[PDB]
């Protein structure tokens, strides 16, 4: 009911890194404090590292196990955007703002970081556990994928959106907004594929899959809180970032056809400013009574 | 989690193997005592409250000035003398969330149930204190419920129209199409659902003044109307809802149906425009015999005969159209079209099915016009005349566009009070008042037809609730016996009240003299057949109440012949969506979809057992999907024989039901005299 | 393959290192003697031809009845005495495919070039035989070309209107929006392009009768208009074309521009609706100073001041709007908005840019109204007054909606014949007749403004063709000197003809006495500055033709002050798309895009060299993409100072230039007095 | 030395079939004989099948096994083109020219056609035989992919090109030329990756790999001959098409670094005839002249 519509929306959102000139960001970058520059670098590396997993494994593995030519095509398009567009865009932002040696060090740090690694490996673990012709394991991986696309990225997106909403780092903020807009539709689409599997299950199996999804969300959420304090306490933003994480967790759940887990909260206004039963023929004698 | 929400959630907690139905009384009591009494603005006296409401642009000073303050105080006394209590949490929640008057910031509550009922009654009476007290007694006893527009808006300064169903004829011209779009936007702005007849519009690939194959057909107008309804979205409050009707013999019928397919192209699909198909008996006859049928280009028929294709009787004109070489047509398979209709209804619930000859064989105003289409809810079936909207400098030829005022009797409360006659007559008076006080300044045909026809719709609700609370199965023959007797009485007293109003005002509706009421042909089955109950149990339900006999119907026929009839149309059974919760009633005459209604409001989930549900009557509250749709058709046809307009008839289907089963239900409805079919709801 | 298109393709076969340009003469000769003379219906005498055309609903009897057949015969002899021959295959092909009359089955050819010209001339003269002969001489010499609507439909029975540009002002009401949709469909049905001003409409999130955040903004009306233009598409042969204009200080400006983004959603993007942005000098000043600009909510301004925002002077009221607390405003970055405009024009060619203070500092009828928007072709710049369309029962306040009749002088043929005065006066008479015979009976404001303003548009074409065939570069100062002298002379003779028409008919255009013609301020630069050519090369081009001096302009100013002016507006330079082929002329006053133009018609490929292109003037026919847009802006601004309305100014951009270069071109155009910018065409 | 330039070339060649309006072919299509229309539909259906498998399976699987984020980005982009652009374009052509029943019939015909099933079996079998960290199985699949890109498509491409060259079906032909332009660069790129693996081998191993490549080519060739006769005999063109496929077989071998295998022949000259703006911020000096 939905793949051709998503095909259309995906291809009409096509864009390339070269379209946004990045050099003019140096005119606001130079005015940020060390903590602001440090947080931005770390957040950016976090997003880059997670998005690489999605391009190399997450999207291609789902495309491999999903049946249907049109779905495989949409999924291929999404994988292309991760690898050919998003990855180049993140690299471009980095090369503009930091010298080569600084980029290498930030990636070394974020690569060793406990909270980034915990979530990255949790997601990758579920992708590696998909078994051929087993729709339960596929569903679990789709849940992981939706959580990455619609939830885990947002502790990171917060900061570029925060600057973007203030008139700072506008070129890289525009790029991030385009990336985020792609991840939103990726999350919604994979969510619909997960609901299709979920709806084919018994009531007991459904309850079991719901428990899986909520348990996974809880593990990721508790790590996000730690990740958030680790990055944002030094710039005084953690309270507001936490509200943004919960709001996006609720969107991820709704993508999977589940109820919101967290109470509704208002979001930081600066970040907001940045943001067929069965056909049977009539065989006569049905017109007579 | 609110305390009342927790208490309402304890219904599903099964104690001793049974639902805790008594928790809903605790739930509503907690809801009131903890939220409503806290958020209800209180005034020292009623005078201060009334002054605050009129001066702060909440009420209308015109209708309140018709009474001395003593009379208004006594009316409010009558409302509060009943000490009305909402039986369930959902009743009070729905009232205080949808109909209760709130402050301009929607923070506090100005109106209780009694205040709203008193204001509605004072507006209905139009200066009569005893009449206002009678309306207060009728509504606080919950025997009669004015429709959502009337109940919500009566006596309010910043109100929408009291009518929400409109039916527009669209003529085959760009001037008329533009005027139809304008009127649709104006009526949707007022908050009313608009139904448009697209059968007169010429099909796709027709000539426009010597330029052949130039017309986009009814689908271009459909897109225009869909965007018009999307734009006129009731000030961004509620989504603009409209309906389009096309005859099944229209050439664009397949394009008309393709707008509702899930795979429909974005340049064809319409989102906010419901579709209804009008089916004459000729189409059913062609499909029955499997003869290949013809759909016709309307403009060729208009050019050949000077009359619109939908203005003519297809039963006599179909062979002439087919044999006419100057009439353009294409072959279709009527059985394939029926299967496509059933498939579309299974997939999306659309289209509405209106059986044209079922409506018009019992239509009392065929002299004015035949009924060509229905409203957005598929129960309004009235004669319409298309308007000829000319150029700007010229004078328009205004026709008749349908718009009737809705009200619902509570069958349970009317039956327990033994007040069929009094409730029916008071409801007729209130609907007449709403009709007279309605003036729409941007729909000239709607206004003209409201002034001329004076048509009202008096519906009924809580049929399944009344039957299940009296130990009668909905599909049982006793249920149909009760429906027969009850709606015969309702028709009798509505006709009597209409004739009494005609005698009092000395005027009937326009072109009454040609109606079957004037000739007495309407009363034939009533002066020939007895409609008293055939079962002792049903006859006991009407104890203490005079059931009209054949002699009573003859007296009514003589009275109508002598004095005329004030309303062209009186009775139509609307769905009664949200007012059913407030009245603690089952929706319309339909059977209940679920025994206990699970809904989520905000972040909290709510539970609504059907009114009167308990352990003793649990299995009399049979869900609609578990029911035999043939027996539901039988019930609705039993009711339909006493309703001059149609009934909103929703089909409740299981997932296992095929296209053939839906087609069989539709054909049995056609066979049994069903006028319209509203929705195909699948479980 | 056809012989004529085979000969036409031999142009590109380079023989001896040169294009075979003479093949196009052989191509057109073969085209005629193998297709046209064969497919031409020939009658024994002209009387039989005219009787056949009148009887079979091809012509109109009324205009042919004002002449005795001897006079019509004399007119046709005058047309055929010239023995006109098309110089290229494209000229004849375009004429006989677009404008030549064909039989009802589109099989044979009824009209030759002489027949069409004679019919148009007899239509123009309105009973005068000598005037008809003068018009025949004017058009057969190709000195003047009536616009595509007039040339195509003059004297035809089943015809559209002779005017195809309409400008509508939409008031901030649902009645006015519905009337705008209706009028847009009515005018698109007639074949005209409709432009609408959406600045008076309140922005998204404004109140509709004290309920806030209710208005959908101008984008909802944009979607309504887009579907209205898609519906009224005239078979789809030429789909309905509309333009929407928004002031840059409207709050919805960003959403207005987002309808043209490639990444726009289907619920926002409009496809058949061109967009233009009206930019006051205040916005350019704010962007220049890099200050923080504010877009405003129009309804707040209307409530606070009693006038619409676009009816007020932004350069004097912007600070008052910003300081007013009751006015709602949104902070924007004017330079970011300019960059977004440049990016949108690079990616789609939209929006059209109107420099409002450039239009209104020289506007002659600011007393009637200021120019607030342009047309679909972005060259009509006239005063408009918004209408107040009320409810059905109430009378409407009809304003002034712009429409002018188009006609182009052929600069090459006018200069060759040394007939600027006679051509301008005869074209003015023909355009006046077209204005007088136009009666739009479904657009009340268009009709009223046509009767009152009597506006005409007299354009020119073949400017680049004339310059290149005379050894003058388009960017050269000599070209601008010639344009200055030529268009000053055209303005002089158009003003003289308008004053003579006012003297003869004894009437001026409505509210003429408040115009700058009546006060004499219009003639200041003409009585003070001499516009004689400054170069001896240009001065010889005007040899044998009197150039009005300052004394002549003083005499004309006295004549206008003592007799008045018949036309509020006289000169507008339209794109002149398809009639340029027939006249063998370059399009409008813009430079050529390609020296040899390659087109594919059906399954046939044909090439069109620029008129007069050869090896001796190959490099004088410089393509528009290879030249400096600053010099093209200089040329258009030189022409614009003698044109009362605007000039359809297309920007020809290379792929190498960024959005900064487009913004620089726009700012230089604003600095140089350019009124409107039409298109950002990129190669 | 080459991936970056292929990346740039691939992304700059990006297109969608919707860019080309197809209603212009309606008349030249109507005018073809029933035999010609039948061959044309079947030819494009055979192409659709090849692109379906190249997009779903071939390109993603090669992407999985090739090392380097940039190489993977190119291969992912090529995969997207196969199924999201190329395979879909054929449906755009079908939906314009043919009624639904003829479309349904031709897709049923691909399922039961023995030559089309054989070629899919052979190519996809090799893709699915790739073993992780086994460069020889990867080489074999890359040879198969080059043979699909640069040889197998051409029995299909012949006919749209043959019409384009006569000025017939030129809109459909424009789509096909864009597809062909893509496949040419896809075949070169995959060819270069195959040569990388081949060049790592001993002389003895190389000799075996040449045997594999030539044996596979001959086996595919013999099947393609029968397919060509089956499709083209009814339009009288089988011998001409055979010359064309031999020509392209040599190009496939060359893409693999091997000598041409078939002798040169004269190809139908008709078939030979068948062959955002940068954002720059405004300066203050831009507002004065
Ligand atoms: C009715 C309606 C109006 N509008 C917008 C479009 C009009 O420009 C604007 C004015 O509507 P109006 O028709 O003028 O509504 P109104 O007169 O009742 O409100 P007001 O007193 O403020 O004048 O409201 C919508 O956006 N949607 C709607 O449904
Ligand atoms: N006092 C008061 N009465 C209200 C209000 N809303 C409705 N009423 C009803 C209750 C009574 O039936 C009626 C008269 O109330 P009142 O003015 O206090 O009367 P009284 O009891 O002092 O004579 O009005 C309200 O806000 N205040
Ligand atoms: N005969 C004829 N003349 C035509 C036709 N269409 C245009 N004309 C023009 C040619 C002449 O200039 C003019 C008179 O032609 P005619 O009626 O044959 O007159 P004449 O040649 O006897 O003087 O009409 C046409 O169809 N037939
Ligand atoms: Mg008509
Ligand atoms: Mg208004
Ligand atoms: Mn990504
Ligand atoms: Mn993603
Ligand atoms: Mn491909
Ligand atoms: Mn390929």
């Amino acid at each position: 009911d939905f793949t051709q519509m998503f095909y259309n929306q995906n291809v009409k959102q096509f864009w390339l890194p070269e379209e946004i000139a990045l050099n003019g960001d140096l005119l606001t970058w130079k005015y940020l404090g060390k903590n602001e520059q440090d947080t931005y670098m770390k957040v950016l590396a976090g997003l880059t590292l997670l998005d690489t997993e999605q391009g190399n494994t997450g999207m291609p593995i789902v495309a491999e196990h999903v049946d249907g030519h049109q779905r495989k095509a949409v999924l291929n398009f999404m994988a292309m955007m991760e690898n050919a567009v998003h990855a180049k865009s993140y690299s471009n932002i980095f090369m503009t703002l930091a010298p080569t040696e600084t980029i290498n060090e930030v990636f070394e740090w974020v690569k060793q970081n406990k909270y980034l690694q915990k979530k990255a490996q949790m997601i990758v673990g579920l992708y590696k556990a998909i078994q051929k012709d087993d729709e339960i394991s596929l569903f679990k991986a789709m849940v992981a994928s939706v959580y990455l696309e619609s939830f885990l990225f947002y502790s990171g997106f917060y900061y570029p959106l925060y600057f973007y909403g203030q008139g700072k780092l506008m070129q890289s903020g525009e790029i991030i907004n385009l990336i985020l807009r792609d991840e939103a539709i990726h999350g919604v689409y994979v969510g619909l594929l997960a609901q299709e599997i979920y709806n084919k299950q018994t009531e007991e199996k459904k309850a079991e899959l719901r428990e899986f999804a909520i348990d996974l969300l809880n593990q990721l959420y508790e790590n996000e809180l730690e990740y958030t304090e680790d990055l944002y306490d030094q710039v005084g933003l953690s309270h507001d970032v936490k509200k943004f994480i919960r709001y996006n967790a609720n969107k991820a759940l709704m993508n999977l056809g589940f109820d919101p887990y967290f109470e509704e909260e208002d979001i930081n206004p600066i970040v907001l400013n940045g943001l067929k039963a069965t056909v049977e023929p009539l065989k006569d004698d049905d017109f007579y009574f | 989690v609110p305390k009342w929400i927790q208490l309402n959630n304890e219904i599903m907690i099964q104690k001793d193997g049974k639902f805790q139905f008594d928790k809903d009384k605790e739930a509503v009591h907690s809801y009131f005592v903890d939220y409503i009494n806290q958020n209800t603005v209180f005034f020292h006296n009623l005078k201060e409250k009334l002054d605050y409401l009129v001066e702060n642009q909440y009420y209308e000073e015109e209708f309140l000035s018709l009474y001395s303050f003593e009379d208004i105080k006594e009316v409010f006394k009558t409302a509060y003398a009943k000490k009305f209590r909402f039986p369930s949490f959902m009743s009070a929640f729905k009232f205080y969330n949808d109909y209760a008057l709130k402050t301009n910031d929607k923070k506090k509550i100005l109106e209780r149930y009694e205040d709203r009922i008193s204001i509605v009654a004072l507006f209905f009476a139009n200066g009569d204190t005893e009449k206002a007290k009678e309306y207060v007694n009728l509504m606080i006893n919950q025997e009669y419920q004015p429709s959502t527009p009337t109940f919500l808006n009566a006596g309010r300064k910043r109100r929408g129209e009291l009518v929400s169903c409109f039916l527009l004829e669209v003529n085959d011209s760009l001037n008329d199409i533009s005027r139809a779009i304008d009127i649709s936007m104006q009526l949707s702005k007022l908050g009313g659902g608009v139904s448009l007849n697209l059968s007169k519009l010429r099909a796709k690939g027709e000539a426009i003044k010597d330029v052949e194959n130039a017309t986009k057909g009814v689908v271009g107008v459909m897109k225009l109307l869909d965007n018009a309804f999307r734009y006129a979205d009731q000030m961004g409050q509620r989504q603009g809802s409209g309906a389009a009707y096309l005859n099944i013999f229209h050439r664009d019928i397949n394009d008309f149906l393709d707008t509702k397919k899930i795979s429909a192209d974005e340049d064809v699909r319409v989102k906010t425009l419901s579709i209804g198909v009008v089916i004459p008996d000729k189409f059913v006859e062609l499909a029955r015999e499997d003869k290949a049928a013809y759909v016709f280009y309307p403009h060729t028929i208009y050019k050949e005969y000077g009359q619109h294709m939908d203005e003519m009787d297809m039963n006599e004109m179909y062979d002439k159209f087919v044999d006419n070489p100057r009439v353009k047509k294409e072959k279709i398979n009527p059985r394939k079209l029926l299967e496509k209709l059933a498939m579309l209804r299974s997939e999306s619930g659309y289209p509405y099915i209106m059986f044209q000859d079922n409506v018009n064989k019992v239509h009392a105003n065929n002299h004015i016009s035949k009924v060509k289409f229905s409203n957005l809810c598929s129960e309004v079936l009235q004669a319409s005349q298309v308007s000829s909207y000319t150029d700007y400098d010229e004078e328009d030829e205004i026709g008749l566009d349908i718009s009737c005022n809705l009200g619902s009797l509570n069958i349970l409360n009317v039956m327990e009070h033994k007040s069929i006659e009094k409730t029916v007559k008071l409801a007729t008076d209130s609907l007449t008042h709403v009709s007279e006080t309605t003036d729409i300044r941007n729909a000239p045909a709607v206004r003209r037809a409201n002034k001329a026809m004076k048509s009202i719709g008096l519906g009924a609700m809580n049929l399944h609730g009344y039957l299940a609370q009296n130990g009668i199965a909905y599909e049982s023959p006793e249920a149909r016996d009760f429906a027969n007797t009850f709606f015969m009485m309702v028709n009798f007293y509505s006709i009597q009240r209409s004739a009494e109003i005609a005698k009092e005002k000395g005027e009937t509706f326009d072109q009454y003299e040609g109606s079957t009421y004037a000739t007495g042909e309407y009363f034939d089955k009533y002066v020939s057949t007895d409609f008293s109950p055939k079962y002792e149990k049903i006859a006991n339900l009407f104890e203490g109440m005079h059931i009209p006999t054949t002699e009573d119907w003859k007296k009514l026929k003589a009275f109508v012949a002598e004095h005329g009839m004030y309303h062209s149309y009186r009775l139509c059974i609307a769905p009664t969506g949200s007012i059913s919760y407030v009245q603690s009633s089952t929706a319309s005459v339909m059977p209940i979809m679920e025994r206990i209604e699970e809904r989520t409001y905000g972040n909290s989930k709510t539970y609504y057992p059907m009114p009167g549900l308990a352990s003793n009557n649990w299995f009399f509250y049979k869900e609609a999907y578990d029911m035999d749709m043939f027996k539901v058709v039988d019930m609705i046809a039993t009711i339909q024989q006493h309703i001059d307009q149609g009934i909103s008839f929703t089909l409740f289907l299981k997932d296992t039901m095929t296209t053939r089963d839906l087609n069989r239900i539709d054909l049995y409805a056609h066979h049994r005299g069903i006028k319209t079919i509203y929705y195909a709801r699948t479980k």
